[PDB]
């Protein structure tokens, strides 16, 4: 149940802070993407919650834990991180996501390219402390906060997944609670207690008629129902996998920030520039489930939902090659000049080369004559706090706050559902227009119920299968995902010549090292993957293995490569998990076989 | 006489030290950063070679006990024959010569053992190649194929990702990414789940606190009371410098030894890298002097986190980074003029006595994750060094740079981006304009006067910077500061706009409030704008960002 | 000083599993499937009482599974249909019907410890020989441990990671990591 | 849970202007704080300061029992105040606007004008109205005498806000103060409190 909203309208002037200044500013209001003040969803979780733990004390008659504390972690999930000792139950997520509350669309369209209506929005408060003892002004406490005019009205998109056994009186109970906290809200944001951020929260399609069912009710209400997850259900009746694959390009368009967990490390949580296929796969579940067993195809195979990586020259960005390197004073993708390719061309004489690592290329060809486009996903720092709710405050610095790196919205990324015709004949005999479901807005990854997440889905025209040279002279292999493999003790590994064995296998040949001096062979890195597994309920095998970008070329010292048995690999990846994108192989690449050294990159309402 | 050279480096040293943003583990991880390529090699070397290295440096804690080499065998004597011989220790790095194969195998084995069992998750390698001591510079040829074959190693070599591994039933380290295997505590004193290396550098912090004794007893001395103290602080700084003209000189150093002789450059080398040490712990103990003396607190809020040769890596309060950054450069170009193991090599090089450095300024809230705040001044640090390519030794061929010390630094404001080029991108409001004037020359304009791109310098010299922060620090008769900050956030909302709107606001306040005449850069004195390879770019914008963090304590 | 590996291709869970019942005795079994992520322990014998219902594959079943015991480990991980690859990792040379011996010096071992999740629960499960540990951040976990969990107990997975040279240059690492026992500390 | 309250108190009442008033906001004296309407307002921090600043000195600098009303940033056991003070728009009377007050100081050899030494100051004028923007949250069943005795010294006239409070300024006094009561520790209170706006004090009482 999307579709709900909350509306704050801000009778004061108002603060969401940033928990700092800057410069001549002593403390500054968090602004959106488009530079405006709102109000994030997570402050406005914070908030709500707290007023219906205000409500559900009063119905508890003070009662710390209890019946209707517990309304408030079936309704907002509990609070494991507070909770210690041997708590046996699982923790219960929200039902309501809400969102970042935003100004009006057509407010923020009127905005675009008035800088500086866009800072007028705000103004300086000046605040000083007086001593108690002279009277006067004391310097140094001198301050100027920035705060936001009082009349804005924010809206923010809630979303309540209620569970769908949930009884029609526990509908009313959930419908009054959130009706009642949002009622007896009355303050957001800095400086709550000294005037700022007075506000009315209300939802739409909930009044006083929710409210009062309450007071009318409460008295019978019970325990809410116990939380369970949604279980995957499996027929195993798919059909076995046939040739040709299908190739269903997916466009995903972040529309808010996006955290992708990179790595948690106490308070911070480091965020991915690419989507992993992972997160798709929900997506792929409550789309697609109804036409073909997605958990029997995951299971053989017959599923490769890749990463979504930026968008370059229309296409999906692949992973810089580490085989790049740029003169270290003047060069580099960066400055789009003295990138060399290692594998082709010597150290020039005199001059350092560093490593190319991150960012993602676009399309290249053997004679292009520029270098290839370039990409970069825009990320930022998110900052949020626990409050303790005894003292109304952060407990400390170091355990009171927290921060997401997330991707932030407006970007578009390219991911690839390949599919094998088995199935599409039979998705295709189900439904005629399936590729049209494949258009959706779905939150993924951390903190997905909040200000995070929200992203859009849209499906393109089946894209043209990987065609690649077959070369018998040399095999170069680009990376353009994380590759798994498991080394001969089923541990995971960082031996490349596991890789080499695997690749000669795979492709039923003999591989050598390239033996000059004056060029590189290979050029990998280890990459350490410490996701989640959330149907575990516990944490996934860590996966060790090469990162993206990742290069290595050989000579073929015996055998044909089979150009349809190359492509087949650049369809279905190598090594272990390729169903969520790991094992993205590049054949032949000519960005590889190039040399580089000479060429530079192309130039409101 | 032949032998083999063995050169044995950690790296990594970002994933090591900063993969937690503990103050403890940082510290504990710089402990054990040392120790692997000083102490575990020493008895890594007595243990392979019979010797008591180890015993002589514990007894100096000190590596000049290598200099004389009565002491540290000249193997290339056969009548003072042994098997060893140590080129350089050093933070992350160190040489040795040996006489045979299987002992340079051997301690490699040895040294790399000993980091897995005592400094877990340390990427710690090594490698050795051929010697031929009958050629002249052959060790100079030995030292650049250990250090380019090393490179290619490492595009291969199994990463210490792969040990410590989650099991789904394993739970967290309370500070890392790891899975957790024992306990600690919080500074609050809560007992937590910790990590194998994150339990190991905790131990080893308690190690740091010697080995910084020496330098300045006022350093560490309460890990306790230091760590509460950083992150009750409102900013952090992770400074990072390195040595400009240490890798030209290195990259060549055969062509300044003077006499050929592999005895020549392996002593002329050794001196070099010892007095750069000593170069940086003076220079060190001189800069903290920035830094004020509380009472209260026992300790400096600094944290020396490594500390020798081209690499200094020091966490510190943040609003005294700037000056104590300044002050270290300063203080470590003096350093390298009085050195003679320094004057005559940078004089060869050069053409001066002196060496430089640039150095990366992060500064950072506490709960800033400091991975990423390191990743910046690596970036920083690439910035200042763009006074190699436009600060340069007249008539020198190949262009060679001449010693000019730079800073580049950010601070992280909340929406400022928090990688380098988004952090930068933010800033260039038009592609004709760039809000920022980096890096910031240190290096005295008198020292620089005979280089080419004088002119160049003086247009980027941090004093610029400096008074242009004294101007908004400053104070009117009424003992109001003589820029408002209502009209400093005008200005920054002008700096914004396109140049004519910019400079159009510019002339309206600077009628009003005359001193911002001195913030002009045209020279025309109508805009806060110059001209700068066809890019408007304006000191003013660092000047504001930059206001609170010149705070020094000095005077 | 090695370490021997014994390596199967194309063989179901159940029957490796099977094939390696005398050394996997009382072992306890780590089980990844897309829903459950479950320990369970062989009998003293080295059986599983649902055996083939509990290691089938073909309905959201078991992918990938690890035995380990003092003196060895089962490794097994699907590559087609629920076939696959079962490596046992043992520090004692032992014979096994259709398994590949093969071996690896390593020039010490050391231990290491993994912390599991939880606090002993307020009463453990009613299956002997097991306990349950909980968290609020997951929850209950049954572990297979037939100590009587005393509060403030904590339970250790205990692993041992062998230490070999990966390098002619003799630069060292750590090559494998064998899980022994759940031990309480 | 959220902080626990006994009793929330809503207290309310209209804020006199017994002298003009100047409060100032960053943009000689001539700045007066206003809101984002651009509206003439009393700030909350500049009241509550006014009214903690009055409890200060009644409590001779009892830090303790002024912590306990107005919250501390620092002690372990506190954080956030129980009192909360609202912004309050200025209601200056119909016909009025903002005055200058335009003065000099006078040079104590010569008894004329002092070179250098004159000033300007806008001032809210006298009678304009502001509302009393008070809320409460008791953690115990009652109300607190030191906050009594700030409503009394409220209405007594005794508590001096902004500016050039010695020479000439901020005489403030309180009428028609009025407290509702919420009882938050219970279903009839809560509900109360989003319904049927509380449970009427008698002041006089």
């Amino acid at each position: 149940m999307r579709g709900i909203e909350i509306t704050i309208t801000m009778q004061s002037d108002w603060h969401v802070g940033t928990g700092m200044g800057r410069g001549e500013l002593d403390s500054v209001v968090q602004r959106d993407g488009d530079n405006l003040p709102y109000i994030p969803g997570k402050t406005l979780t914070g908030i709500l919650r707290d007023s219906c733990e205000q409500v559900a004390l009063g119905l508890d008659n003070g009662q710390t834990r209890g019946l209707w504390h517990g309304w408030i972690n079936f309704i907002f999930g509990d609070q494991p991180a507070l909770a210690q000792g041997a708590i046996e139950p699982e923790p219960r997520p929200a039902l309501i996501a809400i969102g970042s509350a935003h100004l009006d669309p057509k407010l923020k369209a009127a905005f675009q390219g008035k800088k500086q209506l866009q800072e007028a929005i705000a103004f300086m408060k000046p605040g000083v402390a007086i001593d108690a003892i002279t009277g006067t002004a004391k310097k140094d406490f001198l301050r100027f906060e920035e705060v936001v005019r009082l009349g804005a009205k924010l809206t923010a998109e809630v979303e309540l997944n209620l569970p769908d056994n949930l009884s029609e009186t526990n509908k009313k109970v959930i419908a009054g609670i959130l009706a009642s906290g949002a009622k007896l809200t009355e303050r957001l944001g800095g400086k709550r207690r000294r005037g700022n951020g007075r506000c009315e929260l209300k939802f739409s399609g909930y009044s006083d008629q929710q409210i009062q069912w309450l007071k009318d009710n409460y008295q019978s209400v019970d325990q809410p129902p116990k939380y369970q997850q949604n279980k995957l259900q499996s027929a195993g009746d798919n059909p076995e996998q046939q040739p040709p694959w299908h190739i269903i390009p997916l466009t995903i368009k972040t529309l808010s920030p996006v955290v992708l967990p990179a790595r948690t490390v106490g308070n911070v949580v480091e965020c991915l520039d690419y989507i992993p296929g992972r997160y798709l796969l929900g997506y792929i579940h409550k789309t697609l489930g109804e036409y073909f067993d997605v958990s029997q195809a995951i299971a053989a195979g017959d599923l490769i939902i890749t990463n979504a990586t930026i968008k370059i020259d229309g296409k999906a960005g692949r992973a810089t090659p580490f085989c790049l390197f740029g003169e270290k004073l003047d060069g580099g993708l960066g400055k789009g000049k003295g990138v060399y390719n290692r594998f082709q061309e010597s150290e020039p004489d005199g001059i350092q080369l560093k490593g190319e690592r991150g960012g993602y290329v676009g399309q290249f060809e053997q004679e292009q004559r520029n270098l290839p486009n370039t990409g970069k996903i825009n990320s930022e720092l998110f900052t949020h706090n626990t409050i303790q709710d005894d003292v109304q405050r952060p407990t400390s610095d170091v355990g009171g706050v927290y921060s997401y790196e997330a991707i932030i919205a407006g970007q578009t990324f390219v991911a690839e559902l390949r599919l094998p015709d088995s199935l599409v004949k039979q998705i295709t005999s189900k439904n005629k227009n399936w590729q049209a479901q494949l258009k959706a807005t779905i939150r993924i990854g951390q903190s997905k119920k909040d200000q995070y997440g929200k992203i859009e889905v849209t499906s393109g025209n089946s894209a043209d299968l990987p065609k690649p040279t077959g070369n018998n002279k040399t095999l170069s292999i680009w990376f353009l995902s994380d590759i798994l493999l498991r080394g001969d003790r089923l541990n995971f590994n960082a031996t490349p010549d596991d890789l080499k064995k695997y690749l000669e296998n795979a492709l039923d040949i003999k591989l050598k090292e390239r033996s000059d001096n004056d060029l590189i062979c290979i050029a990998l890195r280890s990459q350490r993957t410490e996701s989640w597994q959330v149907r575990w309920g516990l944490p996934r095998p860590s996966l060790v293995g090469w990162q993206a970008g990742s290069c290595l070329i050989y000579d073929i010292e015996s055998g044909t490569v089979n150009a349809e048995k190359l492509q087949e690999l650049m369809i279905t990846g190598i090594g272990d998990r390729c169903t969520e994108g790991y094992g993205q192989i590049g054949f032949n690449d000519p960005l590889l076989s190039a040399s580089l050294g000479k060429l530079t990159a192309k130039p409101s309402n | 006489f032949q032998g083999f050279l063995v050169l044995i480096e950690t790296s990594g040293n970002q994933h090591f030290i900063f993969s937690t943003n503990k103050l403890r583990e940082n510290i504990g991880a710089s402990e054990l950063t040392y120790l692997a390529t000083t102490e575990i090699l020493f008895q890594g070397v007595d243990r392979v070679f019979q010797t008591n290295y180890y015993d002589q440096w514990s007894d100096t804690n000190s590596l000049n006990f290598l200099a004389d080499s009565k002491l540290n065998p000249a193997i290339d004597d056969p009548k003072n024959n042994a098997d060893i011989e140590i080129l350089l220790a050093t933070s992350g790095k160190a040489i040795a010569l040996v006489k045979e194969e299987g002992k340079a195998k051997q301690l490699i084995k040895e040294v790399t053992k000993q980091a897995l069992i005592n400094a877990p998750g340390l990427e710690i390698g090594g490698i050795y190649v051929n010697c031929n001591w009958q050629d002249k510079l052959g060790v100079a040829k030995a030292v650049k194929e250990a250090h380019k074959q090393f490179e290619v190693n490492r595009a291969k070599r199994a990463g210490a990702n792969g040990r410590f591994l989650r099991l789904p039933i394993a739970a967290g380290c309370s500070v890392s990414e790891l899975p957790a295997s024992d306990f600690d505590y919080n500074a609050d004193g809560d007992k937590i789940p910790v990590s194998t290396v994150s339990k190991v550098k905790r131990e080893t912090a308690k190690s740091a606190k010697k080995r910084l004794r020496s330098v300045d007893g006022r350093l560490v001395n309460d890990l306790a009371q230091l760590e509460k103290s950083f992150d009750e602080l409102d900013w952090l700084a992770v400074v990072h410098a390195d040595g400009n003209g240490l890798g030209q000189i290195l990259l060549s150093l055969e062509k300044y030894i003077g006499e050929q002789t592999n005895r020549n450059y392996i002593d002329k080398y050794r001196r070099l890298s010892l007095a750069l040490d000593n170069c940086t712990i003076n220079a060190f103990k001189m800069a903290i002097a920035v830094f004020k003396e509380d009472s209260k607190k026992i300790d400096l809020p600094i944290v020396p986190l490594i500390l020798g040769g081209d690499d200094l890596t020091v966490i510190c309060r943040g609003d005294y980074a700037l000056e104590f950054t300044r002050e270290f450069l300063e203080a470590f170009e003096g350093q390298t003029e009085t050195h003679d193991d320094i004057k005559v090599i940078a004089q060869k090089a050069f053409g001066v006595d002196r060496l430089s450095a640039c150095a990366g300024i992060s500064i950072i809230k506490p709960h800033f994750p400091f991975s990423v705040a390191y990743t910046l001044a690596e970036r920083l640090i690439k910035s200042a060094k763009e006074v190699k390519q436009k600060v340069t030794v007249t008539n020198s061929s190949p262009i060679t740079p001449f010693p000019c010390s730079a800073i580049d630094f950010h601070i992280l404001y909340d929406s400022s981006g928090i990688d380098f080029d988004r952090i930068r991108e933010k800033l260039r409001p038009e592609d004709n304009t760039e809000l920022y004037n980096r890096p910031y020359v240190v290096t005295a304009a008198e020292n620089l006067s005979q280089a080419q791109g004088y002119e160049w310098s003086q247009a980027h010299s941090l004093q610029t910077l400096a008074d242009r922060v004294s101007y908004l620090r400053s104070e009117d008769g009424e003992g109001k500061s003589a820029l408002p900050s209502s009209q400093s956030h005008a200005l920054r909302t002008a700096l914004y706009l396109e140049k004519n709107e910019a400079d159009a606001q510019y002339s309206l306040i600077s009628q009003r409030y005359k001193i911002l005449k001195n913030f002009a850069e045209d020279g025309e004195n109508k805009s806060l704008f110059h001209l700068e390879n066809g890019k408007y770019v304006t000191r003013f914008l660092d000047a504001l960002d930059a206001k609170d963090f010149f705070a020094n304590a000095n005077h | 000083k090695n370490l021997y590996h014994y390596h199967q291709y194309e063989i179901t869970l159940e029957s490796a599993v099977d094939s390696c019942k005398n050394h996997l005795q009382a072992a306890i079994g780590l089980l990844y499937s897309p829903q459950k992520c479950e320990l369970v322990k062989l009998d003293n014998s080295g059986k599983l009482v649902d055996s083939y219902n509990r290691l089938k594959f073909n309905n959201l079943g078991v992918f990938e599974a690890r035995f380990f015991n003092l003196n060895c480990e089962l490794r097994w991980v699907n590559e087609s249909n629920g076939n696959g690859t079962a490596v046992l990792l043992s520090e004692s040379d032992i014979t096994l019907t259709g398994f590949e011996k093969g071996l690896q010096e390593f020039i010490t071992a050391i231990d290491q410890q993994y912390l599991l999740w939880g606090e002993p629960a307020k009463h453990p499960p009613n299956a002997d020989g097991w306990q349950r540990l909980a968290e609020a951040r997951i929850g209950k976990l049954d572990i297979p441990l037939d100590n009587p969990l005393k509060p403030k107990d904590r339970v250790f997975l205990t692993s041992e990671e062998y230490i070999a040279e990966v390098d002619d240059f003799g630069n060292c690492a750590v090559i494998d990591e064998r899980l022994i026992k759940l031990e309480v500390k | 849970m959220a902080r626990k309250v006994t009793t929330r108190w809503k207290i309310t009442g209209t804020l006199i202007a017994e002298t003009p008033l100047h409060i100032g906001g960053v943009g000689t004296d001539l700045a007066l704080a206003v809101n984002g309407a651009g509206e003439y307002y009393v700030p909350g921090t500049s009241l509550a300061g006014a009214l903690r600043g009055w409890m200060t000195q009644l409590l001779n600098n009892d830090e303790s029992q002024i912590k306990d009303l107005w919250g501390d940033h620092l002690d372990a056991k506190r954080g956030a105040s129980f009192v909360i003070v609202d912004d309050a728009v200025i209601h200056i009377p119909n016909n009025a606007d903002v005055e200058i007050r335009e003065g000099v100081g006078i040079d104590r050899h010569f008894g004329t004008a002092a070179n250098g030494f004159k000033y300007s100051r806008a001032v809210i004028p006298k009678g304009s109205k502001f509302k009393l923007p008070l809320t409460f949250d008791s953690q115990d069943d009652g109300l607190p005498n030191a906050l009594i005795q700030l409503l009394c010294a409220l209405e007594a006239g005794d508590i001096r806000l902004g500016a050039a409070k010695t020479r000439g300024l901020g005489r403030i006094k309180l009428d028609d103060l009025k407290l509702k009561s919420f009882a938050l520790d219970k279903p009839e209170g809560i509900f109360s409190a989003l319904l049927d706006q509380g449970k009427k004090l008698d002041w006089n009482q």
